């Protein structure tokens, strides 16, 4: 009984009935949280946190910052339910039946006596192996800092 | 094609600057004073304000020199680099490189130098800086490390060419030179 | 431990996050599977010879 | 882990705010969860229908492909 | 002055004016308009490429 | 854009005028206000304000004592009609 | 003896006898009609849902009118696209391969059947000309060889030794007819007699 | 050279006061930075040594003799472009003060030049998705440089939204390729060119097709170009195509390894539609920038026919075409920025509103240019005639070479359509030429002191005062004769195209 | 039921709503990348995901900066 499915069904409903910009912002948070939680379990815990620190902590509270400076103004129920029920029939984004319905395993090895976190490897590669990517990204962030001022600052 | 001897596929920053021919400094000399001149010449071609010649502000003559200085260095830096790669005349440089490499081997020291980088990082710093000069116009990057992926065979420094027998160099076999791949893995094949 | 390797539920069930040019090809186009089925079929055709 | 804490609150507010709509989306959710629990074979057959119409390699087609290979190799020995 | 004018400058002025009238409606600043066509073009990748001639026939039908 | 024409103002003007005590129900461009309809100060102001509520055009103090006919008001709306600025949501999306 | 007319036709992959496994038009046309019926129909309902999301906004109503298919166009197109695919394959089987004539016939009849549904409020002469007009676009497309010549292109022919890369010679006179893109210095007289025909200065006067 | 001095200008820009004289002189320092970059680049990069292709920066960037040439092309067009803001175009302060108000105009250009040059060189998907953003963002910032304007800002918002969708399409394809193979570097992927899903490279191009404005995505490019100021539209309608058409060619070079027949048909469907829309689109338009926006779509359509064919004649055709269309595009937008000084002045009808951002906006504002400045009109006519294809102008060889590569690969249908769309397009290029001269003799006897140029005071009334600036007039004169007199050096220049190599070798 | 472009109904009817949809779409490509990187036990893919989060962050700022300036333009009269 995967309770993750129910939450998305709710979000798949309020997205269709969203009326004002309050609803759309709440869609973003209600999309991030199923992303963050399903990543905290299952695949990668490091990036479940890296989402919260950057997505919610930087952009989403900047979404609601600007939205307060924008505006605040202002089929039925059977069609919305019918749309969801037909949309819910197929939910296999892939079509490799063998790859979906067969489970696998990996065999652990004791060679890596130097156990380290996944972030240490990323730092060990992003700062040495792919330093150019890091230095270009710094350059892009420099462009934005100069870019954001010129657009907004009237003088 | 006008190929020559491949001195160093990845010349070091300190060695590129060292091998600046007197013409190369002149190029740097022109670029450092050419930039203030070009700003003046532009006012000659068309003044910024009005219809009459007006020397640009002294403040601009200072920044333009800085642009020319860091601009004229790269023309010198690129000119020297082409002599290492073999794209430019390097008879003068080959004599200098072979003397220093032979001196390094004779003193039982590595031609490349001691390094603060573990064997992986030397390999990593080779790939980042090698051939970076082909983009030196777009953005700078230099080979400042003492790595060993210079794409040469060190035995080409053993045989004696014309006009070198006078230096009276004695060269030990490669398995006894400090800071080399062949003379580092003597106990564990995983660690230097 | 034997486990599955399917994509996160939010990836394949959000009303918006599941729509992209390459995801529609995965979900509604047989061109990817027809080629990758031949390799699987060749496993059994190449036994007896 | 934040949804596990936030899930009790939102489910309560889904039935209070829109009770008729809640009884369907939650009710419909339980149907498919039950359907996979009890091997009703519905969603599997809704799936197999799509793979047949859109030219995909279906589960039945592979097993038919194996039979064709199996029947051919056996008569090759004879 | 007859068929060779219908199959000529006078006839081609009508056809050009008809088509160019349809096109000028499409150029209008709307985010929703440009969004649907981008999503619509994703169907080219999905469809088996044996069905390009039909889409071409349909696209001419919509011009009318 | 200004979608009002002269006829559109004239056609809808009568209905407002049919909503107030008028001596004659025949009103056109040539019809006056004070004379034909027998309206005094306070009576005429209500009709003039009423046309401001439907045509959404404000009449200034300069024209106040200079209004004598109903054709002038109909022609005035065209020269002074604009659509209210629409927010960023209505305009482009 | 026949007439000796020019033959302006691009080369195509000729499927010799025993090849050309026929395609089932009834099933092939079924997929187009059912497939195109769902897309236009489904998008028709989807755009209906957008009108009620917001209607006081002019922009949403403006652009939804561009994509607003009429009621007849919902039947006119799947009929035409369906009939196009049935008529195209059906003429292919008799002709043992698609040609411009087969596609021209299908494209005009498929348009006229389609046009007579959503272009009823127009004279029939106007619809026939449009149906004949749209037939010529597909005939021209098929005469030119779809979107590409494929193997019959000069590059593919050149890479297989059918080009003129090594120059020409006139002592080697090929009895077999040369390729489409191949050039020669000199040609057998019998080939000229087969093409130009005897008469006005060939062989006789 | 770019990175070192761009940071110097950024710090120096805000240190000095905001004055149009200091900003203009700072703009000239932008010109000097670009000029040095070209000398430094040409000094170290040669066609002989780059024929193989030389990996750089941990194989993230790979440069060969083909990408090298476009980098030299990008820098040279930018040098001519900066002459539009580093020098006076008209002379009158009212229309030229728009180019001197924004200090960060040149800084943003130098941000885009770094993005423009590195984009053809990307060799990994990780750096592809980054470099496309460094260039893409620089476009959105550039379109919004004039924040007082209402049209320029709405252009950037519309540009930002579509460009973000294109970026997501590009991002999604690279993630899909990564999911199938697990590899990042393009050279590593080439090993598995026979086993990845080839259409995922098509989904990658669909992202790049949006950014250059190819049908059916043409809608936004015409709207954006018709709204941004003429000084801005000259840069955003040409530069993104220089640095993306090259990247498209490199990807198409990889895709033709397998020679997928289904992929050619889909791209040919877009090429066929673009020529239709790019030709019939401009027949009924009144704006000059909207017309040139449709001209840009059609000439992008012609080039993509060469890219799709992708043979040894495509390199010769694409290299020559991209150079000649760039100079011609600079020549026309240089002229339109100068002939704004002959506009009449009222002393009304249709209440036509002309703003200082786009003084020339409608085609009928070119009237009597044969009378006012005949030499300029001939330069404009020559530039227009090149786009038509009148031989022996540079435009004629562009279509002659595209047809050679198009027909050599079997694109018979598209070649015939490309010609028909060349004939249809001639209608709305002749309209420009009709406006200039067709009424010359009926207006030869005219009394008119009501021009914009007549506002300037008479300085001496004896000394000869030229109507136009020295530098901008010389650029128009240099480019006009290149288009007209290319017949002399065409055989040698085409030989220069033979030497350009993209893994041809032998 | 995606080939009927159903997602367009789910988008709001403001410019700020379009911005949200794009970020959701870009977030879909990162979750797929983290899915691919983890299963392959590859840290090169997780570097890509980190870059996607960072790059998509900048794009959000530039979009809202343009929107804020655009919204200020309508209410830019400043008479008092
Ligand atoms: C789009 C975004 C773009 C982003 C771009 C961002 C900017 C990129 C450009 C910067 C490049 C980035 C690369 C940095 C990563 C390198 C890290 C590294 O290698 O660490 C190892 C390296 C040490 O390891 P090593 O292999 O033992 O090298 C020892 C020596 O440093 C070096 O050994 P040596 O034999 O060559 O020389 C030893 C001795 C000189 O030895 C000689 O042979 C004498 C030469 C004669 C000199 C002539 C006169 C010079 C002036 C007096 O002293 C030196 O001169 C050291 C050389 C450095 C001089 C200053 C360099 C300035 C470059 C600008 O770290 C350093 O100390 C580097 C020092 C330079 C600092 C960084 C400079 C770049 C900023
Ligand atoms: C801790 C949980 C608390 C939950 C409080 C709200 C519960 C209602 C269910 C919302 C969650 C479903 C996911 C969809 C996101 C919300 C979109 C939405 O439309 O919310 C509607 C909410 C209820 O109002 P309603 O009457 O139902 O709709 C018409 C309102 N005129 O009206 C609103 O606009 C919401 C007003 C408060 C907004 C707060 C921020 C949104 C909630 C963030 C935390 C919840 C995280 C998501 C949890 C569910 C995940 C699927
Ligand atoms: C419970 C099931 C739930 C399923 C969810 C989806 C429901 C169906 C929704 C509509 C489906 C239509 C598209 C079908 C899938 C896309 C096409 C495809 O992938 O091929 C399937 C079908 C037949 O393919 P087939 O010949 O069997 O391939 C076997 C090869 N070995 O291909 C076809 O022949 C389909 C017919 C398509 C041709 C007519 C429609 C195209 C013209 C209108 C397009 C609309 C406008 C688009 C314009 C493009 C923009 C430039
Ligand atoms: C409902 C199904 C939706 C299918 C959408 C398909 C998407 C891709 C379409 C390709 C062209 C992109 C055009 C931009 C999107 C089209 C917008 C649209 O379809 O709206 C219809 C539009 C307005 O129609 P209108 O009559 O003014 O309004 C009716 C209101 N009741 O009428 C139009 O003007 C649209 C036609 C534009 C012209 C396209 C022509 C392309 C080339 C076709 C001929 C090929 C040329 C070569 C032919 C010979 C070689 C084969
Ligand atoms: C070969 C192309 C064949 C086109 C045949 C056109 C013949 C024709 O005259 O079309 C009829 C109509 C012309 O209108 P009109 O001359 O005024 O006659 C009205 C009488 N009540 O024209 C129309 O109004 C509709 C028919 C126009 C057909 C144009 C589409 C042709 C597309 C392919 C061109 C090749
Ligand atoms: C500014 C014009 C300077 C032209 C410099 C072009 C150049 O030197 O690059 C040549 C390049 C191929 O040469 P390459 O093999 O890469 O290396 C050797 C360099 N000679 O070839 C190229 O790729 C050049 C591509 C662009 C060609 C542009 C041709 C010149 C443009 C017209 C100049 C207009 C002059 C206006 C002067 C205004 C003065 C106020
Ligand atoms: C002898 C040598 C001569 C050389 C040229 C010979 C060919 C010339 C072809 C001309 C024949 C048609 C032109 C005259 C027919 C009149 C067309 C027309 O006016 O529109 C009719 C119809 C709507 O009717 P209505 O708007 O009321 O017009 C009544 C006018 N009496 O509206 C329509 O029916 C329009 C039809 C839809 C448009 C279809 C467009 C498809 C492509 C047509 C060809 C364009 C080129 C394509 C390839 C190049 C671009 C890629
Ligand atoms: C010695 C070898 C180098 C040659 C010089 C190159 C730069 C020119 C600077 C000269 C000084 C100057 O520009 O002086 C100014 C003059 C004259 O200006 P005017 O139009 O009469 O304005 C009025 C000036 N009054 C008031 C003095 C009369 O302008 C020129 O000459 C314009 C020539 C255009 C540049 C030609 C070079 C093209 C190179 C093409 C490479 C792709
Ligand atoms: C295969 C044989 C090739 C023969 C040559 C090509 C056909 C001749 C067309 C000349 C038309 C002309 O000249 O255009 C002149 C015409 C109209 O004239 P106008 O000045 O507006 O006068 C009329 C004034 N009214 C109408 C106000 C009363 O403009 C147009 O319709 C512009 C569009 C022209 C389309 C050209 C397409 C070419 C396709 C060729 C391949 C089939
Ligand atoms: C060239 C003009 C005549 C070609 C012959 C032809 O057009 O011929 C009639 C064609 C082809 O008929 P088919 O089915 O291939 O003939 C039987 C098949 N055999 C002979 C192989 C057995 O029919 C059509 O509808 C063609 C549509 C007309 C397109 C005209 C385009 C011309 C543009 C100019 C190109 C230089
Ligand atoms: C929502 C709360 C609402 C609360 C609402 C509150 C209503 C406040 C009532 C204001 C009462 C105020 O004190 C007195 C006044 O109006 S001053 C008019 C006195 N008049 C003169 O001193 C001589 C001049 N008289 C005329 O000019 C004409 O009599 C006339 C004005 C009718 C013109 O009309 P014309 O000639 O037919």
């Amino acid at each position: 009984m995967n309770l993750e499915i129910l939450d998305l069904s709710i979000l798949g409903f309020y997205s269709l009935i969203s009326s004002n910009s309050f609803e759309s912002i709440a869609i973003l948070v209600a999309t991030i949280m199923p992303v963050i939680t399903e990543l905290w379990y299952n695949y990668s815990q490091l990036f479940a946190l890296l989402y919260t620190l950057i997505y919610v902590g930087a952009v989403v509270i900047l979404f609601v910052f600007i939205l307060s400076v924008i505006n605040e103004k202002e089929s039925g129920l059977f069609i919305l339910i019918l749309v969801l029920l037909l949309d819910d029939l197929d939910d296999n984004e892939s079509n490799d039946n063998d790859y979906n319905n067969v489970y696998i395993t990996d065999y652990a090895d004791w060679f890596n006596n130097y156990n380290e976190s996944d972030l240490s490897v990323i730092g060990n590669l992003l700062f040495t192996e792919y330093a150019l990517l890091l230095l270009i990204i710094s350059f892009i962030l420099l462009m934005s800092i100069i870019g954001l001022i010129l657009i907004v600052k009237k003088d | 094609m006008e190929t020559y001897e491949l001195i160093d596929s990845d010349p070091k920053f300190s060695r590129v600057v060292r091998y600046f021919r007197p013409s190369d400094y002149l190029t740097w000399a022109l670029g450092t004073i050419g930039a203030p001149g070009l700003m003046v010449l532009f006012e000659k071609i068309e003044p910024a304000k009005g219809n009459t010649f007006k020397m640009p502000p002294p403040s601009i003559m200072r920044i333009a020199t800085t642009i020319g200085f860091f601009g004229g260095f790269y023309y010198a830096y690129t000119s020297s680099t082409k002599r290492f790669w073999g794209y430019s005349e390097n008879a003068k440089e080959v004599a200098k490189d072979r003397y220093e490499v032979k001196k390094a081997l004779s003193e039982k020291k590595s031609p490349y130098g001691s390094s603060l980088l573990n064997p992986y990082q030397q390999d990593m710093s080779a790939r980042n800086s090698t051939n970076s000069q082909l983009l030196l116009a777009i953005f700078p990057w230099f080979n400042v490390a003492n790595h060993q992926s210079h794409g040469i065979d060190l035995r080409k420094y053993y045989e004696v060419r014309d006009g070198e027998e006078n230096w009276n160099f004695t060269l030990p076999p490669l398995d006894q030179v400090k800071d080399l791949d062949v003379a580092q893995y003597k106990e564990y094949s995983n660690y230097p | 431990p034997y486990s599955n390797t399917r994509r996160p539920w939010v990836l394949r069930r959000h009303i918006i996050m599941k729509n992209s040019p390459t995801k529609w090809a995965r979900k509604y186009s047989s061109r990817r599977d027809e080629r990758e089925q031949e390799i699987k079929d060749d496993y059994i055709r190449g036994m007896g010879e | 882990p934040y949804l596990v804490a936030f899930r009790p609150a939102v489910l309560v507010f889904f039935f209070i705010r829109q009770p008729i709509g809640a009884g369907l989306l939650a009710g419909g959710f339980l149907f498919w969860q039950a359907d996979r629990h009890f091997n009703f074979g519905i969603r599997d057959n809704i799936h197999n229908f799509k793979q047949t119409i859109l030219g995909f390699p279906t589960q039945a087609s592979k097993w038919e492909t194996f039979k064709q290979v199996d029947a051919q190799k056996r008569a090759q020995l004879v | 002055r007859g068929i060779l004018q219908l199959f000529g400058p006078l006839g081609l002025w009508k056809l050009s004016t008809f088509i160019s009238s349809k096109l000028n409606k499409l150029v209008f600043l709307n985010i929703g308009f440009i969004l649907e066509i981008i999503v619509l073009s994703w169907l080219l990748i999905v469809f088996k490429v044996s069905l390009l001639k039909y889409i071409l026939l349909l696209i001419i039908f919509i011009i009318l | 854009a200004s979608t009002l024409t002269k006829e559109d103002v004239l056609t809808r003007s009568v209905s407002v005028l049919r909503g107030f005590e008028v001596k004659t129900k025949d009103i056109d461009l040539q019809t006056t206000f004070v004379q034909d309809l027998g309206m005094d100060s306070l009576d005429l102001n209500d009709a003039l304000v009423a046309l401001e509520e439907e045509f959404d055009v404000v009449f200034d103090d300069k024209t106040a004592n200079e209004i004598k006919t109903v054709g002038e008001v109909v022609d005035f709306v065209l020269a002074n009609y604009l659509p209210t600025e629409q927010s960023i949501n209505h305009t482009i999306r | 003896e026949q007439f000796h007319l020019p033959q302006p036709f691009w080369p195509t992959t000729k499927t010799k006898e025993g090849e050309y496994v026929p395609k089932d038009s009834i099933r092939e046309a079924s997929k187009v009609f059912i497939g195109s019926g769902v897309l236009l129909g489904g998008m028709h309902f989807r755009r209906l849902m957008q009108y009620k999301k917001g209607s006081a906004r002019p922009g949403l109503a403006k652009y939804l009118n561009l994509f607003s298919l009429s009621k007849s166009q919902l039947i006119g197109f799947p009929v035409a696209l369906g009939a196009f695919s049935f008529l195209s394959h059906s003429f292919a089987n008799l002709q043992e391969g698609q040609t411009a004539t087969g596609e021209f016939a299908a494209s005009s009849i498929a348009s006229l059947i389609g046009l007579s549904i959503f272009r009823t409020k127009k004279p029939l002469s106007s619809n026939v000309a449009i149906a004949v007009g749209m037939g010529s676009l597909f005939g021209f497309l098929t005469w030119a060889g779809n979107f590409n010549l494929g193997d019959n292109s000069y590059r593919a022919a050149l890479e297989a030794g059918n080009g003129n890369e090594g120059g020409f010679d006139n002592k080697v006179i090929k009895t077999e007819r040369q390729g489409f893109w191949e050039g020669v210095y000199r040609r057998p007289l019998s080939q000229t007699v087969e093409d130009l025909g005897e008469g006005r200065g060939i062989i006789t006067q | 050279m770019l990175f070192t001095s761009l940071l110097l200008i950024i710090v120096y820009g805000s240190l000095v006061n905001k004055s149009h004289l200091l900003t203009k002189l700072i703009n000239r320092l932008g010109l000097i930075i670009i000029i040095y970059t070209l000398l430094i680049h040409l000094n170290i990069n040669t066609l002989e040594n780059l024929s193989i292709g030389i990996n750089m920066f941990n194989n993230l960037l790979l440069i060969n003799s083909f990408n090298n040439t476009i980098i030299e092309l990008i820098l040279i067009i930018c040098i001519l472009y900066v002459l539009l803001i580093s020098f006076n175009i008209t002379g009158l302060s009212i229309i030229d003060n728009l180019n001197y108000s924004k200090r960060t105009f040149i800084v943003i250009v130098l941000f885009n030049i770094i993005g423009l040059t590195l984009l053809p060189l990307v060799n990994d998907i990780m750096i592809l998705f980054i470099i496309i953003e460094l260039q893409s963002y620089s476009l959105y910032l550039l379109t919004a440089i004039f924040n007082e304007s209402h049209n320029s800002t709405k252009s950037a918002l519309y540009y930002f939204i579509v460009g973000s969708i294109a970026s997501f399409i590009i991002l999604d394809a690279t993630v899909s390729i990564y999911d199938d193979l697990g590899l990042t570097n393009i050279q590593y992927i080439l090993m598995y060119i026979d086993k990845l899903e080839i259409f995922d490279l098509l989904c990658l191009l669909f992202g790049l097709f949006i950014k250059i404005g190819l049908a059916p995505f043409y809608s936004y490019s015409i709207t954006i170009y018709s709204l941004s100021p003429t000084i801005i539209t000259n840069y955003i309608s040409l530069m993104p195509k220089l640095s993306i058409l090259t990247l498209i060619y490199i990807i198409m070079h990889y895709i033709n390894i397998v020679n997928n027949t289904d992929l050619n048909y889909v791209i040919s469907f877009l090429i066929l539609i673009s020529m239709f829309i790019g030709s019939f689109g401009g027949l009924n338009v009144i704006r000059i920038k909207t017309l040139l926006a449709y001209s840009s779509l059609l000439n992008v359509s012609y080039m993509l026919l060469a890219i799709l064919s992708n043979s040894n004649e495509s390199i010769i055709a694409y290299i020559y075409y991209i150079i000649q269309y760039s100079l011609t595009h600079i020549n026309i937008f240089s002229i339109i920025l100068v002939i704004s000084i002959y506009l009449p002045i009222m002393n009304n009808m249709l209440n036509v509103m002309i703003t200082k951002y786009s003084p020339i906006e409608y085609i009928n504002q070119l009237k009597n240019l044969f009378i006012n400045n005949i030499f300029i009109a001939i330069a404009l006519c020559i530039s227009i005639f090149s786009l038509i294809g009148i031989p022996p102008l540079t435009g004629f060889y562009g279509k002659y070479l595209v047809l050679i590569s198009g027909l050599n690969n079997g694109y018979v249908l598209l070649s015939i359509v490309l010609i028909i769309a060349s004939s249809i397009s001639t209608v709305y290029y002749a309209t420009i030429l009709k406006v200039l001269s067709f009424d010359t003799l009926s207006f030869k006897d005219i009394i008119s002191n009501n021009l914009i140029i007549n506002t300037s005071p008479e300085n001496n009334n004896n000394e000869i005062k030229p109507e136009i600036s020295n530098v901008i007039s010389y650029v128009i004169s240099s480019l006009t004769l290149i288009i007209l007199l290319i017949i002399i050096q065409y055989e040698n220049i085409v030989k220069g195209a033979y030497l350009v190599l993209l893994y041809n070798w032998v | 039921m995606d080939l009927i472009l159903l997602m367009l109904v789910a988008v709001g009817l403001n410019i700020i709503d379009i911005y949200i949809m794009i970020e959701i779409l870009i977030m879909g490509c990162t979750v797929n990348t983290i899915y691919s990187a983890s299963l392959d036990n590859d840290m090169i893919g997780l570097i890509y995901s980190l870059i996607q989060i960072i790059i998509a962050g900048v794009e959000s700022a530039i979009g809202l900066s343009i929107l804020v300036n655009y919204n200020r333009i309508r209410n830019s009269e400043e008479i008092e």
